[PDB]
DNA sequence: AAAA
DNA sequence: AAAAA
DNA sequence: AAAAA
């Protein structure tokens, strides 16, 4: 009888609750919401973050980060998505990915794993794109797992391991750093105009080692700019950063009179400005919890080197600003550090005059309840930069909620051109 | 100690009706 | 406080007061409909107003919304054609499953 | 026992909901005025399924 | 070679234009709710023939 | 005159200019549709809005 | 589905060109336009007339 | 007339 | 009247 | 946006 061809703008409420938990230094999705082209989106999240109960009182605060991204479906499917919308009703169904059989094999995607073992691929593919563009180190290779079932238990359960806060050892110079550059002069002659050309080519190589390892960085150096559709990267909408604090509880019985237990409870807000959605896609929110990288057995570089030369100590501007980067070992910074090839990296020529490390007294070593890196970070450069959550197990009491937990309410309001429920159920 | 994220499961309803069960239900 | 305005009683009878206590219906193993269906067609995802407002109600199963949900006749019911674009469910992490002290519908 | 707060599964469409409605057209012909009358009778049935059961 | 200025013969309807659309009704019955769905699918096809080919 | 407003170039590329010359499509042996059909029915000539739309 | 029974008043353009020739003292049709009941018609012709050299 |  | 006051 | 508000 009466065929409907259009719809008014209606206020849709997409608010819901979230019960979240995770580990230290792993990225995990906490909320998502699919969107349609032409929508007007707004988000506001309010909740409280908690850590597991501590073995002692409060010593060090933790840092919490919240992120929101928008990913069009065209970035995930490509040409398949283009033909999908042009065909219309008789379009081919989109491809899928395979998941595991347990209930928690997709916890990093913020959803319960369906019993069928099959789910759409836009959440898994959007997670990889975010990680490879914003969170991993620029010099390490991308993650290219095809299906969620290809991950190990740790990655699927809690998320991918992220990088420590920047220090001398956790933010070294990239591995493709050269300390020498050779030329092909003659046996008894040299071209000096050719020498000038050699320095010019070395300058462009050093630019791409320190600043420009991505395509959008190269364009930015010329003074241009690239849209997020040019390099197929997710669009960041909002970032929030805050510190979590709490209070202490005192024991009052015979045995525990004089000891204390700390609990962390912090309220937060994550507000995203109004956004106009240009195409069909998804909007995802993620969280990250980290501690400042304090190590017990770390000392000053001048203390660790022992025998000091004029270059080390004088701080002469002519020598500091004209020498190639120096290669140092982990032994020079940590007790029992290594000397082999895997314990070697390169730093600035006088970096020790621009920072001072933190000191932990030997009375605090091997003491439960203090969030510390006991000893030194182990492994090669890749394992040294990435955070390992199992090293923080000595700070918390064993519980089923991991190392941190939160409860938040996401206030989502969208203006959508969709027919009402009454229109959908009445034939005439 | 916690109002917004402990009271209710969603946001305020300002829009079209969503549920039709045949009459009033409480 | 429960205050009732003044009332004029027209005939003999009784006046009764009752109480009801409920929790919001949050289930641990519940997921989005688009996640549970898996293979998505143009009708499911495009949100085209012509198709949304002119199609008969769709029948879905409990499997499409809950883990280990059923498929038989007793686990089937009917919903609006694009109801999943008008609401979003709550998420409970797997660490909270089978944990005493949280008012939840387990499963 | 009372009912849960309204959700997608706790507030479904009533069990007397039809997804089809048949007519008795001819073997090679159809009355189109009769077709208009069929839609009118379907509208009143859907009113009593969704809104008016009392 | 480019196209002429638009006239009746130089700007015709696209070659993928249909003058009929068939349904699969029953031998002596028809679903009228299915008939409503048929018109909705025809409208989206005509949109992509006249307006949206890119 | 062909004036182009100031443009900020975001990436390396090229900028091209092209030209096209055309005449209005007038044909010598063209006539009205009603003249060419000859036998006219009610639908052709009446212009009834119910039938046209 | 939706049957249309009426229409709004729309501005229709029926402008066209004419290339005309003839002899001295003979009546010849130069333009024509069919019309429908209820229309509002207006005409304005501009051109140039020439004789043979 | 519907957000009945 | 489930959706901070 | 790690570095009291």
């Amino acid at each position: 009888s009466n065929v409907q061809t259009s719809a008014q703008r209606d206020r849709i409420d997409l608010s819901h609750l979230g019960f979240l938990s995770g580990q230290i230094g792993r990225l995990k999705t906490v909320s998502f919401s699919p969107v349609i082209a032409g929508d007007s989106f707004e988000l506001d999240a309010v909740g409280a973050l908690r850590l597991s109960p501590l073995r002692r009182g409060l010593a060090i605060d933790s840092n919490v980060d919240y992120f929101t991204f928008y990913i069009p479906y065209r970035h995930v499917y490509g040409q398949t998505w283009i033909d999908f919308m042009k065909d219309g009703v008789n379009a081919t169904p989109l491809p899928t990915v395979t998941t595991g059989i347990d209930m928690d094999q997709t916890a990093y995607l913020g959803t319960v794993n369906p019993t069928s073992g099959i789910m759409p691929k836009f959440l898994h593919q959007s997670y990889l794109n975010i990680y490879n563009n914003y969170f991993k180190a620029p010099w390490m290779p991308d993650r290219t797992e095809a299906n969620p079932s290809n991950l190990n238990d740790a990655d699927s359960r809690y998320g991918f391991r992220c990088c420590h806060l920047k220090t001398i050892w956790s933010a070294p110079l990239p591995p493709q750093t050269e300390i020498a550059r050779e030329m092909t002069t003659g046996s008894t002659t040299i071209d000096i105009m050719g020498l000038q050309s050699a320095y010019a080519k070395l300058h462009t190589d050093q630019e791409r080692d320190y600043f420009m390892q991505r395509y959008r960085d190269v364009i930015s150096s010329f003074g241009g700019k690239t849209s997020y559709d040019a390099d197929n990267r997710p669009l960041l909408l909002m970032r929030s950063n805050f510190w979590a604090s709490g209070y202490d509880v005192d024991g009052t019985d015979q045995t525990s009179l004089g000891q204390f237990s700390g609990r962390v409870q912090q309220t937060f807000k994550h507000a995203v400005p109004r956004f106009f959605v240009p195409e069909h896609g998804v909007i995802m929110t993620l969280a990250l919890v980290r501690f400042p990288p304090t190590c017990t057995e770390e000392h000053h570089y001048l203390i660790g080197k022992g025998s000091l030369t004029y270059t080390d100590l004088a701080g002469d501007p002519t020598l500091v600003g004209n020498l190639p980067p120096r290669e140092i070992a982990m032994e020079n910074l940590f007790r029992s550090g290594g000397t082999g090839t895997d314990q070697k990296f390169k730093v600035a020529e006088s970096i020790w005059y621009r920072y001072h490390p933190s000191y932990v007294d030997s009375a605090y070593h091997l003491l439960e309840g203090f969030p510390f890196l006991q000893g030194r970070p182990a492994g090669n450069m890749t394992e040294r930069v990435l955070i390992d959550h199992t090293k923080y197990d000595s700070c918390f009491q064993s519980t089923q909620l991991g190392q941190w937990n939160a409860q938040a309410k996401f206030n989502v309001s969208v203006y959508r051109s969709i027919p009402t429920v009454r229109d959908s159920i009445m034939t005439s | 100690m916690a109002k917004s994220y402990r009271r209710g499961s969603s946001g305020k309803k300002k829009g079209s009706r969503l549920w039709y069960v045949g009459g009033s239900q409480f």
